[PDB]
């Protein structure tokens, strides 16, 4: 009845930004030991309330999203910040409660011949809302030219991907992120701390 | 389905292109049309993908580029080594991959060289399973295009013979093979047997004898 | 180090089926698309069908619907084609190639994984209602050779000392006979002073018949 946050943080295969993972986690005893008194992250990065103090708090559910982005982006998973994958593909809100832990996987993500499984968005007719998850493939319109699901000029597809290689710059390689959400709302508490 | 033409030639040193046309439902639609060069006996080899990018390690004399519903790949600097099968493929639409009929590139002005002529006559074992096939083998010669006459000691044989095509080696050169089948009887009932290749207007002669 | 080996052609007759299989070393087979492509002899190269990492996203070209399909195990790396209802237009070399950038956890991954790199060495299917020979292999004495005679289909493979003599040695391409029947000579040529003390073997294998001959060539 321990909180599973072996199966994220520890997963073979990570999401995609655009289309990242969120797990729920809920009915269980939480030991923040377990990823905080690490020495393996690159990020660490508390919002709300301090790390060493998580075990004292108490939530009604918390939510870790998960994903991988470049290096230069880390910076952008943070509360009122703008950029390509804060508008849009993870915004977080202005009022974040909660830990944005993130590490280079440049061992895991990248391969010689381009790691194209990572992908995010880049083209958006308005910026995303806190916590939405866009996983439209539809063609963005860029121009008065109209796309009728045809590319072309001024149609784009509005994915792309990272095609992370081995010899990149840190800056330009993946790292995983794993963002840490508590709400307590109008519900019990059912998440816990020993 | 995509066009390519069948063959093209040019001169070393000069830029040569290949033209491979689609639709707008592939080369036209997307920036997804790969390059592969193919030797004799050999499988394809990656040379251009996403239109123009280039692996690591192929020379930098090739690339590729689009216009319209045509994406083109260039050689600058003609080698000889560059003679090859080249086949155009694009992403298409419906998530498919289609390829081009593929273009032969020949390069011109390769130096002529005469034909190797190795003749064999029959084994001993085959002789004991009285059937008796003389072998000849041409190779090392171009152009490709050779004309195969057996001699029977210095009289024509037109029963029995095969003789293959002339195909492509690996060092841009030809080879090809001939062969008469003949009877035991026949092989011991005559002085001389000649395998006689005619390349670009002269004669090389291989005669071979009981024994 | 990274390495595909396709097995699993030869003979089939009209309307009966095949299974092609293609073994995958030095690369995590997981994650990429798997391809299979085939040439007919003389012929272009034809696009057969792509498989994502899951198999669940399959495309098919359309000369090869509802007659074949592919298929993937990934923990045995391997990929499959199982070809049914042959006609002798599909008589071909198969390729089995991996798509060179890694894109296979999605179906979207197809717009990256449509440029292969490596390729396997590719399998012979001969669909044909002929039934199948196997070679008498003779010696050619004194430049050495075999002579390979009369087998069919093809391919046939010739090496010599179990292909650890490579210096030297030119196969040469097999000739149709107008029996229907396929014939091929193998040649080395060694110095003149190896000619006597030397052991020169040559190996012949011709999977359609289950043959494999090594004959030992010495000089009259
Ligand atoms: C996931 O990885 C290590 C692997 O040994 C495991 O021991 C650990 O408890 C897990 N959690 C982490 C690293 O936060």
């Amino acid at each position: 009845n321990l909180c599973p946050f072996g199966e994220v943080f520890n997963a073979t295969r990570f999401a995609s930004v655009y289309a990242w993972n969120r797990k729920r986690i809920s009915n269980c005893v939480a030991d923040y030991s377990v990823l905080y008194n690490s020495a393996s992250f690159s990020t660490f990065k508390c919002y709300g309330v301090s790390p060493t103090k998580l075990n004292d708090l108490c939530f009604t559910n918390v939510y870790a999203d998960s994903f991988v982005i470049r290096g230069d982006e880390v910076r952008q998973i943070a509360p009122g910040q703008t950029g390509k994958i804060a508008d849009y593909n993870y915004k977080l809100p202005d009022d974040f409660t909660g830990c944005v832990i993130a590490w280079n996987s440049n061992n895991l993500d990248s391969k010689v011949g381009g790691n194209y499984n990572y992908l995010y968005r880049l083209f958006r007719k308005s910026n995303l809302k806190p916590f939405e998850r866009d996983i439209s493939t539809e063609i963005y319109q860029a121009g008065s030219t109209p796309c009728n699901g045809v590319e072309g000029f001024n149609c784009y597809f509005p994915l792309q991907s990272y095609g992370f290689q081995p010899t990149n710059g840190v800056g330009y390689q993946p790292y995983r992120v794993v963002v840490l959400s508590f709400e307590l709302l109008h519900a019990p508490a059912t998440v816990c701390g020993p | 389905a995509l066009t390519q033409p069948a063959s093209v030639s040019g001169s070393p040193g000069q830029s040569i292109t290949i033209s491979c046309t689609g639709t707008s439902s592939d080369v036209g639609g997307y920036n997804y049309v790969s390059w592969y060069q193919q030797h004799p006996g050999k499988a394809p080899k990656l040379m251009i993908y996403e239109v123009s990018n280039r692996p690591s390690g192929v020379s930098n004399r090739f690339s590729g580029s689009k216009s319209g519903n045509t994406a083109s790949l260039t050689i600058s600097g003609l080698q000889a080594e560059d003679e090859a099968d080249y086949y155009c493929s694009s992403y298409t639409s419906s998530s498919n991959v289609v390829f081009g009929g593929g273009t032969m590139l020949t390069v011109l002005g390769q130096p002529k060289a005469a034909p190797s002529v190795t003749l064999f006559p029959p084994s001993s074992e085959e002789l004991q399973a009285n059937k008796a096939t003389l072998v000849c083998l041409i190779s090392d010669f171009y152009p490709g295009a050779v004309t195969v006459a057996w001699k029977a000691d210095s009289s024509p044989v037109k029963a029995g013979v095969e003789t293959t095509t002339p195909s492509k080696q690996s060092n841009n050169k030809y080879a090809a093979s001939s062969y008469l089948s003949l009877t035991p009887e026949q092989w011991k009932s005559h002085r001389s047997y000649s395998c006689q290749v005619t390349h670009e207007g002269s004669t090389v002669e291989k005669t071979v004898a009981p024994t | 180090q990274v390495q595909l080996v396709e097995s699993g052609g030869g003979l089939v007759k009209p309307g009966g089926s095949l299974r092609l299989s293609c073994a995958a070393s030095g690369f995590t087979f997981s994650d990429y698309y798997m391809t299979w492509i085939r040439q007919a002899p003389g012929k272009g190269l034809e696009w057969v069908s792509y498989i994502s990492s899951s198999g669940s996203t399959i495309y098919y070209a359309d000369s090869v619907k509802g007659r074949f399909t592919i298929s993937r195990d990934n923990a045995k790396n391997s990929l499959y084609l199982q070809m049914n209802s042959l006609r002798a237009e599909d008589t071909a070399v198969y390729y089995c190639a991996r798509a060179r950038g890694s894109s296979g956890w999605y179906r979207i991954g197809t717009r990256w994984g449509n440029w292969f790199d490596p390729w396997g060495q590719g399998t012979l299917v001969t669909v044909s209602s002929a039934s199948t020979k196997g070679p008498s292999v003779f010696p050619l004495a004194p430049a050495l050779g075999c002579l390979v005679k009369d087998y069919f289909p093809e391919p046939v493979t010739v090496s010599w000392n179990s292909g650890a003599l490579t210096s030297g040695v030119h196969t040469f391409p097999a000739v149709l006979q107008s029996s229907g029947l396929y014939s091929l000579s193998s040649v080395v040529t060694v110095p003149s002073s190896s000619l006597g003390t030397q052991t020169y073997i040559c190996n012949v294998n011709h999977k359609p018949s289950n043959t494999k001959v090594d004959k030992k060539v010495e000089p009259k």
